């Protein structure tokens, strides 16, 4: 979930 | 695989034919076996009248008091003054040394797999359309002729192995060609190394 | 539609189609995981390898042999092996082909129930039948009633069969097979002077067991000529150049089947478990048990096992001079070939277990259709 | 967006955009500081020249290499190298571009810590990665398996790869590469009288090494040919117009790769390092490795190194087995070419080390997320 | 007549007179040869330094170990080791003293032939004996039965022995000992930036392995303690005056003894090897072996190995019967102490191997006389 939020942020 | 396999296979066949026609290896093993029977009196071993392939690598174990000249160096120092034809033993056995380390079973497995797969290929293309037939069948028939020539060469290698087994009269069922060529390659390197050490010893004595 | 037959072996799982003369897939019963740690991408390397792919890349893989002595213990690895066996080895989906299956004899009932519920729930087969390996082994010889010796890689068993239906009271177990013979062969070749610590050495000793080892007609007479026999002593070449010489051990490795006191246990042999299993039946079937004695497995490829089984059953039973022990040349896969013969027939369509039978009866249908 | 690949190698920096085959920015990694007295007034001249500007004006500069044997010594100089290769040469904002990086194996971990800290704080990027150079050098070759001898300017390292999997226990590192060959050539050029003491002259000796040196196929025969006749003698023109001539020093200088005892280091040559790396792997996985020796690095651009490497390995190895030295003509940029191949993949997009992940995990997730 | 006890181990040769408690001549087994050139004429520049003179002058010497993995590989060097330990250290004539010798289990027969022929033909003795190192290690502990694990410099082997009867099948050998820990310490010390590549530096890494390393009782808790606080970091002063500081490498280096996957070996730790040695024995004598686990060899000098070894054995084995570790403080010389006990007996006069027995039976009576 942190990686998905990361790739959504970037 | 026809480019890779068949000329080192011909080198293996030439190596086995050179071993069968080797004259100087009987005279050299005659001299080595006479010296080895002379050196080991007094024990149970005496009247020893035969030896395996692995004795040639064991010749350098017997060292003198100086720990510099072993038995092989003394044998070649006698052979250089006694029998210059007996120094031919690297040249007639150069081709097994080039054939040393050729794995015969894996290349016969690759050739047999290629032949059976191409026979399946011929069976499938015979049920295929005619343009694939006219494209490929002359190459397929030439390749199957090349594999049958290679299999006749493999049978020639097998019967030359049986002839070498009957010639040397060693352990025939244990007579692997690969191990004989590799241990003999170690022997040929020991031959050239001991000759180089003998000529370096002679040059050092001359300089001194 | 053509049916699928797989022999879920302890050392070699075989798979193929019904009606074929030979199994199309023969792969060892191995599941490999990557031995070292490291992730990267490497164009999408698989997390688990099974079978021939696991055999091919086995240096960087730790392997698992999940069947212990015929009997299933680790079930997820069997599920992965069955997923390879359908989806990539034969390249099929199991929800339209009826699938014949094999069990070790004296299997626990929970193992059969778990096997049936994983076939019906996970793979969702429309039809499955569990058969004892000995019943299929008799079907490869082409008869329906008799006792069969089956020695695979896991365990040795003697099973009596009546009209295709086995008798679980008189099935007897001998706790050795080709893995135990392989371990004993490394033991007595180590006693001869060799050493096998690596993987490839164990595979070479397996191929030595495949090629050279045989059963003599007489153990004591061939001991009596063992030092004097010029044809007994064989050898083998490892591809890197190691030479393994084998002598009398060629008929000491399979004679562990005939006499298990060679290795240090007091269990009865493949002829003695057969004889004791024949006497534990009803009296009427016993002549049909002697008449249709089939050996099976890769542990029966030793040449001259037929006449030695003949001589040992001749020694124990005075009524069996002339009856011949049937040894097919293809009894490596006689479990699979008999599964092909059984599944390919049009008389087997009733004996399959439907999905609705498992849904209305539970897993215990494997006790009652497979018997 | 488009990713950046910046191989910050020990002698030359190769930076460029992802998806391309030619690196846009190849320039040597030096910092040139003035040493004489300036008399001109009006500024324009800087206190530190970086890159090709320092190469052009090298006769009045002390040149400092920020990287010595794959380890960054002066972090301020290497920061200036990063600032020049991002803002001045490539001309891209780093905070809108992912940026792959390369690192030598068996490096000190605090060096990776400080690379990750500077690349996430000062030249702050949305995403970055640290990867082994030999893996990307194999990725240029279009294959999954093989051994890479990567010989850069500071580090010559041997890394095997099997089915896209590095074996870290078999990896070795050797501190002998192009800078040490330049130092040894600078030493042995004093035999003919050509003194070279300055850092400016080190680049001239490097240019002689690039243009005229080659690997001898047989060392002693080339000694005999060079001592016999002056056929191997070649002339070089200096920037001041003097023409020198060198003879056996064309092949006495790269032979330090095969005989390190010229420069006093005890450890063996690169062929023995590769051979010991292959026996450090298991026996069954060696079959690809001899068939897939893929060299890389600028030090492997001598036009006699492939045949010599084949000869030395074929001498050391068992002869039962195919030796193939796969040296592509573009093997200098094979680290960058493999980086541009790897960075243009969707499967890599989930494996980026990113800003917020660095913010929870500290600058130490590079030891965990990157292998 | 005083006998001589001379353990010619892989790491350090320990020699002295029989009937004493401590060996007089303890010195490492290395042959140092000068890799550089000599310019200073005279003063006894002898071409091969052997023993402590090779240790003291090690900064200009290539050091060769004659023993590799418990196998006498180099024979001229090993003869120089024997000549130094007889003539320079003990300063005794070999022809007036019996010489007890030691050997590793599962040794080659021709190796025993070669040491017997050097000990009867070059260095003539009135008598000599070859004994298993684990058996003498048990005899130092004073008990007749037990299991001895011996971890030398190249071999860690397990020998269970019951009432003096050494079980041959239950002996096994794992090639993981002090030299492999030294090489792994070289591999992990480069993470902190300390490079050690020469054979001279192997003595320095072996010295810090001797002085600072210790077996962790639990690897994960010591990992968490080392990662959390820098309390366990210890400093060492190099011979050039530099001071290094090591952290988790004090326990990451012996953990290869329990986890061989660090250096890339598929085999399990020494506790599992001990356990599999115990299951190869008969079930009645296992109770004696579990309470009589005897360590020997200097690789057991790490001061946490006894409690961790007791924990691992008590966890792995069933807890029915007593687990007791026998770790005497003088177990480093327990081979020599057991040899001194065995040599000084009145009954040992008839198990000596005389010169007349050698003349009668070649160098082969040691096979039929000793175990
Ligand atoms: N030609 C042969 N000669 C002797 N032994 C062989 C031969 N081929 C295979 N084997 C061995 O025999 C075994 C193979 O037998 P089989 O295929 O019946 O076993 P399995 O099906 O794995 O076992 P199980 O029936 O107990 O589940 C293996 O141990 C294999 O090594
Ligand atoms: N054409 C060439 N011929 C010979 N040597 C070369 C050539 N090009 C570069 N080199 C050497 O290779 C070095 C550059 O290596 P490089 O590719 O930068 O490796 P890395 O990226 O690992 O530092 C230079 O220092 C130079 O000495
Ligand atoms: N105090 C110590 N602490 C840790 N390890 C030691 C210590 N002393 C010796 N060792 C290791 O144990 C080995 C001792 O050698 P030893 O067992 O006596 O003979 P060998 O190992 O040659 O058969 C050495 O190689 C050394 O690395
Ligand atoms: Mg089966
Ligand atoms: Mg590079
Ligand atoms: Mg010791």
């Amino acid at each position: 979930e942190r990686r998905k939020q990361q790739l959504a942020e970037e | 695989v026809l480019d890779m396999v068949r000329p080192k296979a011909q080198l293996v066949l030439a190596a086995c034919e050179s071993l069968l026609t080797s004259r100087q290896l009987p005279i050299f093993c005659q001299l080595i076996l006479r010296i080895g029977n002379f050196l080991n009196y007094g024990s149970h071993t005496g009247d020893a009248d035969g030896f395996k392939i692995s004795t040639l690598l064991k010749l350098t174990e017997t060292k003198s008091q100086q720990n510099r000249v072993t038995l092989l160096h003394h044998v070649l120092e006698e052979a250089e003054k006694s029998h210059p034809d007996l120094l031919q033993l690297p040249r007639d056995l150069e081709q097994p040394s080039q054939a040393a380390g050729i794995n015969l079973e894996i290349i016969r497995s690759e050739a047999s797999s290629n032949l059976k797969k191409l026979l399946e290929t011929e069976r499938k293309v015979s049920a295929s359309v005619a343009e694939v037939q006219e494209q490929y069948t002359e190459r397929l028939q030439a390749s199957i002729s090349a594999f049958r020539a290679l299999d006749e060469l493999f049978e020639a290698i097998e019967q030359k192995q049986r002839e070498l087994a009957d010639y040397l009269c060693e352990d025939a069922q244990q007579l692997s060609l690969e191990d004989t060529f590799s241990t003999m390659k170690a022997f040929r390197d020991l031959f050239l190394r001991a000759l180089k050490e003998n000529k370096d010893r002679k040059e050092q004595a001359a300089k001194a | 539609t053509t049916a699928l037959v797989c022999d879920n072996g302890s050392g070699l799982v075989k798979a193929g189609f019904a009606g074929d003369d030979a199994p199309r897939a023969v792969f060892p019963s191995i599941v490999g995981r990557p031995r070292h740690q490291g992730v990267m991408v490497g164009m999408g390397q698989k997390d688990s390898y099974v079978g021939d792919e696991a055999q091919s890349k086995r240096g960087i893989l730790t392997l698992k042999y999940p069947i212990e002595h015929g009997i299933i213990t680790n079930w997820d690895d069997m599920e992965k092996i069955w997923h390879h066996t359908f989806y990539n080895e034969l390249r099929v989906a199991p929800e339209e082909h009826p699938t014949l299956l094999t069990e070790a004899p004296l299997n626990p009932k929970a193992n059969r129930e778990k096997m049936t519920q994983i076939m019906f729930e996970t793979f969702n087969v429309p039809a499955m039948y569990v058969a004892i390996q000995a019943v299929l082994s008799l079907y490869a010889s082409g008869r329906t009633t008799g006792i069969v010796l089956d020695s695979g890689d896991g365990v040795t068993h003697n099973v009596p069969i009546y009209e295709g239906y086995a008798l679980p009271h008189a099935i007897m177990r001998l706790d050795l097979a080709g893995r135990d013979l392989t371990d004993y062969l490394m033991k007595i070749l180590t006693e001869r002077g060799y050493s096998f610590v690596t993987t490839a050495e164990r595979e070479i000793v397996r191929d030595i067991k495949e090629k050279l080892c045989y059963v003599a007609l007489d153990f004591e007479n061939e001991m009596a000529t063992a030092a004097s026999s010029s044809s007994l002593e064989k050898s083998y070449e490892l591809p890197d150049g190691q030479v393994i010489t084998i002598g009398n051990e060629r008929f000491r490795c399979p004679e562990t089947l005939f006499q298990p006191s060679f290795i240090g246990m007091e269990s009865a042999g493949i002829h003695e478990t057969t004889y004791n299993s024949i006497m534990k039946c009803d009296i009427d079937i016993r002549k049909d048990l002697y008449a249709n004695n089939v050996m099976s497995g890769g542990t029966t490829m030793y040449p001259g096992i037929a006449d030695r089984m003949q001589k040992e059953i001749t020694a124990l039973a005075p009524s069996t001079m002339k009856i011949k022990i049937i040894a097919p040349p293809e009894r490596k896969y006689s479990v699979w070939i008999g599964g092909s013969i059984l599944a390919s027939l049009s008389t087997f369509q009733q004996m399959w277990i439907t999905k609705q039978e498992y849904d209305e009866a539970g897993p215990s249908i494997v006790h009652r259709k497979c018997f």
